[PDB]
């Protein structure tokens, strides 16, 4: 499939940016997570980034560390996550679905078999957080053999050689890191990324999505204004889950409001 | 691209987030430069000699081998400042930090031995030190925690995941991901992403260099085998390195067998785990069927690393080194034996290496063999642990 290509073409036609939420699959449980995800889409999410609970999420700050822990407290396994992913795709045919993985979960039972499973359930991309471009060859090869986009990270200080590598090897979208450090809404990226965005376009990279620390509408509008195709927000979404564990109904209402506002900021 | 090979055969690599790759490349460059720099070498030698007390003794243990054809020496890393071999590589990493113009140190610790070693080196050399320690380890290693604080280090409890060593390893890497411009991550074993396995080996190799010189002086020949316990692999690779090209010398690494391999409650991933990717490396590790990282169990808290350095996995694969396991009960017997017959209290970590040597002797008492055990640390810290078992046992 070409779900990212089709989304970005449609968004270009509307001169809109993409708004892409992240959540952990199965946080705070399987049924509520499926409802959360349906809410995100109904409220305006253009694509999804979905984490499989992992014991050692070393690129994540406390908010997402705690999301992983809630899913484990509910007994969530990678197999159950793949069941979830099949159902999400069965409900929603065109939305791009990306996974956020750590290397061991991909390598565990064989790299090729992991990507074949992704293809079977209808995933569109995989970002492996602890595999740099230097170690990417067997992951990117397996991804492409199975019609999965391998997502590469472009750090805010990427040199020319790295930009060229990310542009060549990546598909779907290019992940434009806001800053150093780990995920979290408490730290906002304060480096101008417009020069990276321009150099990526020069090298015909996959369209850029800015992520890390995006928690407000003005940041989404700013990402689009700088030349990015859109923005990803994780901790801010997960915070609403964490805040509202005691009230599943109010949790969905608050998620809807947030996503709606963030998506609105993407239109202009 | 790198200056040095990040792999030992299939094992090792640099499995870190992209943001950390410049940090690893900078460290590798600084290390390669330092290794060519006579001034760096002289500063390191000075600290090792005048501060840490190298060379360490090689003790012939005549009482424990009486009536057999085994000759047993102990390489006395227990006599190094701090009472364990970890001091060697912390001093060298602290000098690398300085070389790069860094003024801050981050370290992980489980039982606390690496935390104390990091704090002492930082005190001596004027670096500000912060140490991550799993909340569960903090609660149970009060003495080490107090030492780190006495030495001016900040100790930061980690409550995420399982609140033990692997979680402290994660927290150190998270911190470094945001602070690498000013802080050096002082990794505590011969594991993690390149260039750490290589650097830690090179900054521990004086163990084996000294052992070789000492055994040639005292016996006129090389050992038949050198035997070392394996947590993450630093003391063992430190002993093994200078003998790798001496094909006649056996290299035996001893993983903790805990309650018994069959029980699942052990810390022997090299022989009884599965290859995975975690903590920056491709290596055998303790993991569930679906790939979640698990804990290592041992009576000895210092053998709690749930994986093993990639060079050990490599040396095993090619048959250059052999790896075995020793149970809690075997380690405890070796501890008691050394105390009573040689007047040395060994670390329970080191007791695993001694236990295997004692087995080599006892199983085949008329086999002529010259053995060296790396006595990686002293066992003062372990007397309460041993107290509690010997009492509950009767
Ligand atoms: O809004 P925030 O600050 O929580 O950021 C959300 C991030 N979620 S994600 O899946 O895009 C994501 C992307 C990359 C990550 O690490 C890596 F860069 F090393 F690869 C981790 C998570
Ligand atoms: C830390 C420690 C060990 C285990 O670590 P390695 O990296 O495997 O050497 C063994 N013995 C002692 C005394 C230790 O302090
Ligand atoms: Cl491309
Ligand atoms: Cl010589
Ligand atoms: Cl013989
Ligand atoms: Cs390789
Ligand atoms: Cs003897
Ligand atoms: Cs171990």
């Amino acid at each position: 499939m070409e779900r990212y290509e089709n989304l970005f073409a449609q968004l270009n036609d509307r001169r809109e940016g993409a708004f892409v939420p992240f959540v952990t699959l199965g946080d705070p449980g399987i049924e509520q997570s499926l409802k959360i995800i349906d809410t995100l889409i109904d409220a305006g999410a253009d694509a999804l980034e979905l984490g499989v609970p992992f014991s050692d999420p070393l690129a994540d700050g406390p908010t997402i560390q705690n999301a992983n822990l809630r899913a484990f407290a509910a007994g969530v396994t990678p197999a159950q996550c793949f069941e979830m992913l099949a159902l999400i795709r069965e409900k929603h045919p065109t939305i791009p679905i990306g996974l956020l993985m750590y290397a061991n979960l991909v390598f565990n039972n064989g790299i090729d078999a992991f990507y074949a499973r992704c293809e079977q359930v209808g995933v569109d991309s995989v970002l492996v957080a602890d595999v740099p471009v230097e170690e990417s060859a067997p992951f990117r090869q397996a991804a492409l053999r199975h019609n999965i986009a391998p997502i590469f990270i472009c750090p805010p200080n990427a040199d020319d050689d790295l930009l060229r590598q990310v542009a060549s090897y990546g598909r779907g979208y290019t992940y434009l890191l806001s800053r150093s450090g780990v995920t979290g809404a408490e730290n906002r990226g304060a480096l101008p990324l417009h020069h990276l965005i321009e150099k990526l376009k020069e090298y015909h990279a996959a369209p850029a999505l800015q992520g890390f620390g995006i928690s407000s509408p003005e940041q989404v509008s700013a990402a689009v204004r700088a030349g990015a195709a859109g923005a990803i927000s994780g901790s801010a979404i997960v915070k609403i889950i964490e805040k509202n564990l005691a009230s599943p109904k109010q949790m969905l209402a608050e998620l809807r409001s947030f996503v709606s506002a963030m998506k609105a900021a993407s239109r202009a | 691209t790198t200056l040095l090979n990040p792999y030992f055969g299939e094992f090792g690599g640099m499995y870190v987030p992209q943001i950390l790759m410049p940090a690893l490349n900078q460290l590798e460059e600084a290390f390669v430069s330092a290794q060519k720099d006579p001034e760096f070498q002289a500063q390191f030698a000075d600290l090792l000699k005048n501060y840490a007390g190298r060379p360490t003794a090689l003790t012939k243990c005549q009482n424990i081998t009486a009536g057999t054809r085994t000759t047993l020496y102990l390489k006395r890393e227990d006599l190094l400042h701090g009472g364990a071999h970890k001091t060697n590589q912390v001093l060298g990493q602290a000098l690398l930090a300085k070389r790069m113009g860094k003024s801050e140190i981050i370290a992980e610790t489980g039982a606390g031995a690496h935390g104390v070693a990091s704090a002492l080196a930082s005190a001596l050399l004027g670096l500000k030190c912060r140490i991550y320690m799993g909340a569960k380890d903090v609660e149970r290693q009060s003495p080490n925690v107090f030492r780190m604080r006495l030495m001016g280090a900040e100790v930061i409890p980690v409550h995420s995941g399982s609140a033990t060593l692997k979680d402290a390893c994660n927290e150190a890497l998270r911190d470094w991901s945001g602070s690498y411009e000013t802080a050096h991550y002082m990794l505590g074993t011969a594991a993690g992403p390149h260039p750490y396995p290589t650097i830690v080996r090179e900054f521990q190799r004086m163990i084996g260099e000294e052992t070789k010189a000492q055994i040639l002086d005292k016996e006129g020949r090389l050992p038949d085998a050198v035997i070392a316990c394996v947590g993450g692999g630093s003391n063992a690779i430190g002993m093994f390195a200078d003998f790798i090209n001496d094909t006649s010398v056996g290299l035996i690494g001893v993983e903790p067998g805990g309650h018994g391999i069959e029980t699942g409650e052990h810390g022997a991933p090299l022989k009884h785990g599965r290859v995975g990717i975690y903590f920056g490396m491709k290596a055998p590790m303790m993991q569930t069927a679906d790939g979640q990282i698990e804990e290592s169990y041992s009576i000895s808290a210092g053998l709690d690393f749930p994986s093993v350095g990639p060079q050990h996995a490599y040396l095993n694969s090619i048959g250059r080194a052999d790896y075995v396991s020793i149970t809690d009960d075997e380690a405890l017997e070796a501890f008691k034996t050394l105390c009573r017959h040689e007047g040395i209290i060994p670390a329970l970590e080191s007791s695993h290496a001694l236990a295997h040597a004692l087995k080599m002797m006892r199983e085949q008492p008329e086999k002529e063999q010259l053995l060296v055990v790396n006595l990686s640390g002293r066992g003062d810290k372990d007397i309460f642990t041993v107290h509690d078992i010997l009492k509950a046992r009767g």
